[PDB]
């Protein structure tokens, strides 16, 4: 039908900054354009319908402008809660088509991670698998290097990490790295988690002795 | 046997409008051109905060009445506010010559 | 700590619309004062179910 | 204000027929147009619209495989997507299409979305392990299929400092999830239990995490 | 058209201001004419915006202060305020009255010009029952019904079937 | 309709704004359509009242007095009075011009929508001579004539008599 | 009518606002309906003159002078000027918006009432192709074409020739 071309794809701005998201239709859609806000693991919330008209209960910092092809969503003063994927949708004709999306993340002051290390529980050890878990807690920015060590030996491709979505209050992240034994785990003693982050002066190591 | 009909929208909207030929015409959709709501607050005009004087009026404030001591004037204001209790003016009786004219000229600084 | 374009002795008004009936005495870029109780403009059609 | 609730299999095998149901409470199913919207990865895609009286409309890229129906007695709205493949692995949303206004026709009320996976792989219950301990303690929801897993603390009582991580697809094709909570170290002398629900395998387990 | 020959409106027609109700072997139901509804909104939005946006007001402080020996110019100030009040209340009120008439007349035109497009295509193949409806003298399938809606109807191929009926 | 196709008006039609002149074996004469005349009055009375009642004027004393050393504010007072004079003379005059157009257009609509109700019921049974008249191809008695007037006319029972004529 | 059923306007029709394009054995070409064009101008000139002439302004000197101790009445003078400015800008702008709508609606009526005079005379002798045209089922010479234009067309003498076609 009508192709909705959205720009930018990703966006990172501070609290108080002016944010502009541009949507483009492949043909003239008059003013039949909607803007949605999708928070993580939730259904899209209607912000603006009819290109410019504001939805009841939505903060006035959100605004819409445009007619025909070129449309613009504007967040005048960005807030920590504005972390979401934003979508434009035409309803000029069928099928209704959405834009690909614009992910907006909140920029804040640098915060160093709190590092925690978790040994595999003696319950998991009874089934022939050992999982060592490292936790980086409440940090910004999202990027961090997490390297595993069994002695002084650096570990290769037997670890997986998962990052939480940006906290809607203080704009921080949480990362959990998982190192998966049992015969290989019983072989070694020290278990270190090396954490490299731009907020830290030098890498942080949290380790334990088996027992 | 086969049929096609032409019609128009109806809903349970109870909104009435007045035309030049007809009063109280119930319509499906409408807009109010009149603004009948206020926030009930004395806000910053043009982004600039007002000069509030409380128990003092302009005469009491500008002359420095002893009852107007605990009052601090900013660098700028968009308008001046006096209350119904703004009774503190000239503590020694007499005429403030061109008082209203000074008030008008001090209104925004 | 609110912000306004039109200020009234009984409270600030923020519109948008060309007419208001809050108060005749106003400071700023204000809607014109009228004595109307309603100025409703029909957009939809005559409602007959 | 109106509630919409999606229900379905969660797991459906390739070439089969997907059957989803939107349970509506707060308004009549016969009085409104109802829409299905799915997002794969990819952005939002509009499946189609259906009304009791009448004449449905479906997306040209799906028309041959999609069917919608309305159950007036149970107040329900159904979707039938036939001959499904891996491309149909999406979060499916049921939404109400509001009556014509000056806007006029826009989706305001949505369901909370239901995840559907298209795979020949079998359903598997998770094994829950404690991550023993300001102190940090957690739960490892390990080896499960398919998505999702709901994790709460102290039967939903503990909300403060809870970080439930997005799941990771392991080498086996199974899922691993961690859920952590940071508590005062002085407040351990005070039971901490994680409640783990995995719907498709019917696995309901509680786990006391002790130092 | 509205309350004229077409008696009432449909609460069943949910997704548009003007449209059609059909009935054949394949089924029945309400279908909103999107194109005409969209234009109607686009024109009335322009009307609402024109009444709103053309009011460009100057920065003014209505309030004034005059002493006990300045009552004449105080009453001159009141005459200026009461003068503007009367002018604005009268013009705003009548503008509303005149525009609401035009808006309801505009909706009447759109419903009439939609009936007189269906009638304009069909002629002999369907009888005007009145009330906005056309009782077909022949089989009109969902494609036949949609061909009238978009304005690409073929008249001659049903007239012979209509003649015997 | 008025001076359009219907050439002139009837001084003979005494008791209404719009109506009918019939002619058959039983007799002839003018008959005013009361229902449409009554509505027309009811709508135009609302128009006249709306222009009148929406003027709600403040208690004001236009007169002011200024001495020989107050000519500037005297001329300011004159500017206020001459300003209101020009605004009111212009708006009142145009309002009259615009409303009179709408009123005469309204009467045109009512006469047209009355012709296009008689034509809409008759079809083949009477020929349109123009000039607002319908020459019946059959016997139309006083009951037949009144059946057209109230809008309960039976078409098919005269068409065969009309076909031969 | 304008952009309604008649798709576009003619740059070829040079000497009038509304008219006709014919085509027969004797030739073809555009011909402007002078009478309807002349009336249209005569009515719109009256509209333009009415908006202009009804403004009868008083002799006024807007300028005033006030010293450093007369700022209150200086601001009262500004309120009077800014008050008239807002009233006049708003009324003048809307008047233009409302009159332009009425003028373009007036042109639509004239084009429609010209089509519905040709259609009203012809009936069976020509088929409505749409787009404002009538395809004659018979020989319509320059006298036949001119008989439609002035409104003195004879219907029955071509119907039998039209029946076979
Ligand atoms: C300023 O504050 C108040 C005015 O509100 C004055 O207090 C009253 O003054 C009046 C005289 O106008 C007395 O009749 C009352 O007895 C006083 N007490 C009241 C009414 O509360 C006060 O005198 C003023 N002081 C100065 C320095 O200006």
């Amino acid at each position: 039908d009508i192709q909705m071309t959205q720009s930018p794809a990703t966006l990172s701005a501070s609290v108080g900054d002016r944010v502009s998201i541009t949507c483009r239709a492949s043909q003239s859609i008059s003013s039949w354009l909607a803007w949605y806000q999708q928070k993580p693991g939730k259904a899209p919330k209607l912000l603006i319908y009819k290109a410019s008209s504001l939805e009841s209960g939505v903060p006035s910092r959100f605004s819409g402008s445009g007619s025909g092809s070129e449309f613009t969503l504007t967040i005048s003063s960005l807030q920590p809660d504005d972390f979401a994927i934003y979508y434009c949708q035409q309803y000029n004709s069928y099928p209704w088509t959405f834009g690909q999306g614009t992910k907006v993340e909140i920029k804040r002051t640098v915060a160093a991670p709190s590092v925690f290390i978790f040994p595999p529980s003696d319950e998991q050890l009874k089934s022939g698998t050992a999982s060592v878990v490292c936790l980086l807690n409440n940090f910004y920015p999202r990027e961090a290097k997490v390297q595993w060590k069994v002695d002084n030996a650096l570990q290769s491709g037997n670890s997986q990490e998962s990052v939480t979505e940006q906290d809607s209050k203080d704009s921080t992240y949480s990362l959990s790295s998982t190192l998966t034994s049992k015969a290989d785990y019983e072989k070694h003693k020290v278990y270190a988690c090396e954490v490299t982050h731009q907020g830290l002066s030098s890498p942080v190591t949290k380790s334990f002795n088996r027992g | 046997s086969d049929t096609l009909c032409i019609g128009y929208h109806a809903n349970n909207s109870t909104d009435t409008v007045d035309t030049v030929l007809e009063k109280n015409v119930t319509v499906t959709h409408s807009v109010n051109l009149l603004e009948d709501k206020h926030n009930g607050k004395l806000c910053k005009l043009r982004g600039v905060a007002p000069l509030h004087l409380g128990k003092c009026n302009i005469a009491g404030w500008i002359l420095g009445n002893p009852e107007c001591e605990s009052l601090s004037t900013a660098s700028s204001w968009s308008y001046i506010v006096e209350t119904s209790s703004s009774d503190n003016g000239t503590c020694y009786p007499g005429d403030f010559i061109d008082y209203e004219e000074l008030r008008e000229q001090l209104s925004s600084v | 700590d609110c912000n306004t374009t039109c200020q009234t002795p009984k409270g600030a008004i923020n519109t948008s619309l060309p007419f208001q009936n809050i108060h005749p005495i106003t400071i700023g870029k204000c809607p014109k004062y009228v004595k109307s109780t309603k100025l409703r403009l029909a957009t939809g059609l005559r409602n007959v179910p | 204000q109106v509630q919409l609730q999606e229900s379905g299999p969660g797991l459906v095998k390739p070439s089969e027929t997907l059957s989803l149901t939107c349970s509506v409470s707060g308004a009549s199913i016969s009085s409104y147009y109802w829409i299905w919207i799915r997002q794969p990865g990819k952005g939002l895609e509009w499946i189609g619209r259906f009304y009791t009286s009448g004449s449905p409309n479906y997306n040209p890229s799906l028309r041959s495989r999609v069917t919608m129906s309305v159950d007036t007695s149970k107040n329900q709205f159904s979707l039938k997507l036939t001959s499904v493949t891996a491309a149909d692995t999406a979060v499916y949303y049921c939404a109400r299409e509001e009556h014509i206004t000056f806007g006029g026709v826009i989706v305001r009320y949505w369901g909370q979305g239901t995840l559907v996976t298209v795979s020949p792989a079998s359903t598997k219950g998770p094994s829950v392990f404690p991550l023993a301990p300001t102190a940090a303690l957690g739960c490892l929801v390990k080896d499960y299929f398919p998505e999702p897993v709901t994790v709460s603390w102290n039967s939903g009582a503990l909300t403060s400092g809870v970080h439930t991580f997005p799941a990771v697809l392991q080498s086996s094709g199974l899922y691993s999830l961690s859920s952590v909570v940071t508590v005062p170290s002085s407040s351990l002398g005070q039971t901490y239990i994680c409640n783990v629900n995995h719907k498709p395998s019917n696995t309901k387990v509680d786990k006391k995490v002790e130092p | 058209a509205i309350a004229g020959f077409i008696e009432g409106g449909w609460t069943g027609m949910v997704d548009g201001w003007y449209g059609y109700h059909h009935q054949n072997e394949q089924g029945s139901g309400y279908a909103a004419d999107l194109k005409s509804t969209q234009n109607a909104i686009d024109k009335i939005t322009n009307k609402v915006n024109s009444v709103i946006e053309k009011m460009n007001t100057q920065f003014t402080a209505v309030g004034k202060e005059f002493n006990h020996l300045e009552k004449r110019i105080e009453n001159l100030n009141k005459k200026v305020d009461d003068g503007f009040l009367d002018i604005w209340t009268y013009n705003a009120e009548l503008l509303v009255l005149l525009e609401n008439e035009r808006t309801l007349d505009y909706h009447d035109s759109n419903v009439k010009n939609l009936y007189e497009k269906v009638r304009n295509q069909l002629k002999n193949n369907a009888k005007e029952i009145g009330n906005g409806c056309f009782e077909f003298y022949h089989k009109c399938d969902n494609t036949c019904m949609e061909s009238v809606k978009n304005g690409t109807y073929d008249y001659p191929k049903y007239s012979e079937e209509a003649k015997l009926n």
